[PDB]
RNA sequence: UGGGAGAGGGUGGUGGAAUUCCCGGAGUAGCGGUGAAAUGCGCAGAUACCGGGAGGAACGCCGAUGGCGAAGGCAGCCACCUGGUCCACCCGUGACGCUGAGGCGCGAAAGCGUGGGGAGCAAACCGGAUUAGAUACCCGGGUAGUCCACGCCCUAAACGAUGCGCGCUAGGUCUCUGGGUCUCCUGGGGGCCGAAGCUAACGCGUUAAGCGCGCCGCCUGGGGAGUACGGCCGCAAGGC
């Protein structure tokens, strides 16, 4: 079950999708690993270097609490 | 030990009840290999039990070792740089051969002269629940329960 | 008196100390593994843990305390006993969050983490 | 006690004693230094100096070889020494994990 | 000419987590720490919890067998200034090239000078343990320093213990970054395994330690010794 099938075509620089954004974060908050994403090492890094701007503007959280 | 698990003896039953506890006992009781003079210590110890007590010897005498039986034991393990108490659990086996064992000798501490006098007194005491035998199971019991603790430590 | 409140655990390799609060977070009553009864390593065990989140829930049930939602900090070995404890002590434990403090890289840790 | 044995030698009191002057080392480490027991030997090469000593925590037994006597006192204690320190320290590097 | 990738470098900003301290609240008999302990802290109210605040330093996940740099080294995020390098067209110059004694610049940490900063950590130091003893390892404290600016110091297991350039000698595979016509084909890096061959062996092998050419540095038994004398450098430590 990896992330970037249930995704049809995105931005990787569109820092302010929230939706689509906050998927490839896992349920603690943290940037998934490429086993989970399914992208490639090139995109990757993109979309890590816009999860961290958007959770500078807010729309991302940093870290979440972990509920059971 | 090294192998496998040494296989437990069956020992034949007695003739005077035919059971197979009474002879375990029989044989605690036997020193320097006279078990003629095991039977006769506690067989002897019966009728006592019978003149004192209006009940049964083999009654009294069984009741006693269900109430020597040590639920609990602790037995040492060195974790780290400490040798703790852990809490064992204790095998039936365990719990019969350590009630024989301190029952004879909870009774060869006893005052009175005779052997067979001092074994029906300490079986007549642990059928009933007093009793430096039973002091041995309720003291080890309270060694486990006081190291409850380190239970986790068990294998 | 609350009867909805929150359990704190803070769960560390040497002990593990239980308090409840309000749902404020301020505190009712808080019990730990040295309150029940033990000293040096001991504290650490789940036992002690054990008997401390009992010790908690039999002291702030006695406030009327009912519910609680649970909040666990530390990697500690009686931790996973400590919560058991509280289900099983009768407690309504609506929930369990688990905010341990993780730094994002911060202070140097002391020699003995390195 | 210390007893101590020339084995197809002659030695003295005052030499007997200068060995007990040389196992005292061992009362350095404060352990129970039970029956030791000294033997003295001549190899065509030199003397030979054994020692059996047992501890509260084990036994030590060594030899020394040399040409001077005395000298073969000093391995012997020598070596005696490292099986006692040893047996003394040993168990404490398992203590972690 | 037209494109790419990147913790390359510099400057100015700014984000969130955590620790410490202070403030407010709430609460009590311990907390902390270890192999087990004790010093330490705590009824003069600690620890644990909630709120408010200050401050310094480091950037969790992503993050990797990854990327960049000539080496040392470089990791939150934004912007500016700036270097190196790869690709594709095969347009321009016309052997303009390789190496490089000296020289010059850069050069982890530690250390030094002037000034600032100081949360965490921590040489020296103090105390507790451990122990036969314990100027240590472990524990509780703690000053330089660790951090910023400027200027010095110029060392290293500064390592791939493998100088640079060019050419030539099977391939299999994994990975990064490009370009095609995108199955795959090809450039530039990062590894692994292996043809020939090399090697005392271990191992190297299109990222040579193979086959060749140019140039540089260096070695010539161990210790004495990276010492002494001299000379140059340095505030000193000490460096060559
Ligand atoms: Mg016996
Ligand atoms: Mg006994
Ligand atoms: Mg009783
Ligand atoms: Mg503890
Ligand atoms: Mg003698
Ligand atoms: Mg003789
Ligand atoms: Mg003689
Ligand atoms: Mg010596
Ligand atoms: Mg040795
Ligand atoms: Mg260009
Ligand atoms: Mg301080
Ligand atoms: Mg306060
Ligand atoms: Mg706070
Ligand atoms: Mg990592
Ligand atoms: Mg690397
Ligand atoms: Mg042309
Ligand atoms: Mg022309
Ligand atoms: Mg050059
Ligand atoms: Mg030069
Ligand atoms: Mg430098
Ligand atoms: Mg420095
Ligand atoms: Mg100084
Ligand atoms: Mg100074
Ligand atoms: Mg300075
Ligand atoms: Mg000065
Ligand atoms: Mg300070
Ligand atoms: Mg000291
Ligand atoms: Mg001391
Ligand atoms: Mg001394
Ligand atoms: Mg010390
Ligand atoms: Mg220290
Ligand atoms: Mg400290
Ligand atoms: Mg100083
Ligand atoms: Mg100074
Ligand atoms: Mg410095
Ligand atoms: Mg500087
Ligand atoms: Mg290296
Ligand atoms: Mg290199
Ligand atoms: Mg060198
Ligand atoms: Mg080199
Ligand atoms: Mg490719
Ligand atoms: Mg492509
Ligand atoms: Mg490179
Ligand atoms: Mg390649
Ligand atoms: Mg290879
Ligand atoms: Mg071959
Ligand atoms: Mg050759
Ligand atoms: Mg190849
Ligand atoms: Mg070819
Ligand atoms: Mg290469
Ligand atoms: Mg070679
Ligand atoms: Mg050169
Ligand atoms: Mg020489
Ligand atoms: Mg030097
Ligand atoms: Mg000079
Ligand atoms: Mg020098
Ligand atoms: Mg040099």
């Amino acid at each position: 079950a990896k992330v970037k099938a249930t995704l049809g075509e995105f931005d990787l620089r569109d820092y302010r999708n929230v939706e689509v954004l906050k998927r490839f974060l896992s349920e603690t908050g943290k940037i998934l690993p490429r086993r989970r994403t399914g992208l490639s090492a090139k995109e990757q890094r993109i979309l890590a270097k816009t999860i961290k701007r958007a959770r500078i503007l807010g729309l991302l959280p940093f870290t979440e609490k972990l509920v059971r | 030990a090294r192998r496998r698990r040494a296989e437990v003896r069956q020992l034949q039953p007695d003739l005077v009840y035919g059971d197979v506890l009474v002879t375990a006992f029989i044989n605690k009781i036997m020193r320097d290999g006279k078990k003629n003079l095991a039977a006769r210590i506690f067989y002897d110890a019966c009728k006592i039990i019978q003149e004192k007590t209006g009940q049964e010897p083999l009654k009294v005498f069984k009741q006693a070792v269900e109430n020597v039986k040590p639920r609990m034991e602790v037995r040492s393990r060195r974790v780290g740089g400490a040798n703790y108490q852990v809490p064992m659990e204790v095998s039936p086996r365990r719990q019969q051969s350590l009630a024989l064992r301190w029952l004879v000798q909870a009774a060869n501490q006893r005052p009175e002269r005779r052997a067979a006098v001092r074994i029906a007194h300490e079986l007549m005491d642990a059928a009933e629940g007093k009793g430096g035998a039973v002091k041995k199971k309720e003291d080890v019991e309270r060694m486990a329960e006081a190291n409850r603790a380190y239970a986790h430590y068990r294998w | 008196q609350v009867a909805s409140g929150r359990a704190y655990i803070h769960a560390s390799y040497n002990n593990t100390i239980v308090t409840i609060t309000d749902p404020d977070g301020n505190p009712i009553t808080w019990s730990s593994g040295g309150v029940i009864g033990y000293k040096g390593s001991r504290k650490g065990t789940p036992y002690a843990a054990q008997l401390a989140a009992l010790d908690a829930a039999k002291k702030a049930m006695a406030y009327g305390m009912q519910s609680v939602d649970v909040i666990v900090r530390g990697t500690g070995a009686g931790r996973e006993q400590a919560i058991r404890a509280l289900q099983a002590s009768g407690l309504q434990v609506k929930s369990i969050v688990d905010d341990t403090p993780v730094p994002h890289n911060g202070c140097r840790p002391k020699k003995k983490f390195r | 006690t210390m007893n101590i044995t020339s084995k197809q030698m002659e030695i003295t009191p005052a030499i007997r004693q200068h060995v007990a002057d040389r196992l005292a080392k061992l009362e350095k480490w404060q352990t129970h230094l039970i029956n030791p027991h000294i033997i003295l030997s001549k190899e065509p090469q030199g003397f030979v100096a054994d020692a059996t000593i047992n501890t509260p925590n084990g036994v030590l037994v060594a030899s020394g070889k040399h040409e001077d006597m005395y000298t073969a006192i000093n391995e012997l204690i020598n070596k005696l020494e490292r099986q006692l320190n040893k047996l003394q320290h040993k168990g404490e590097a398992r203590r972690a994990a």
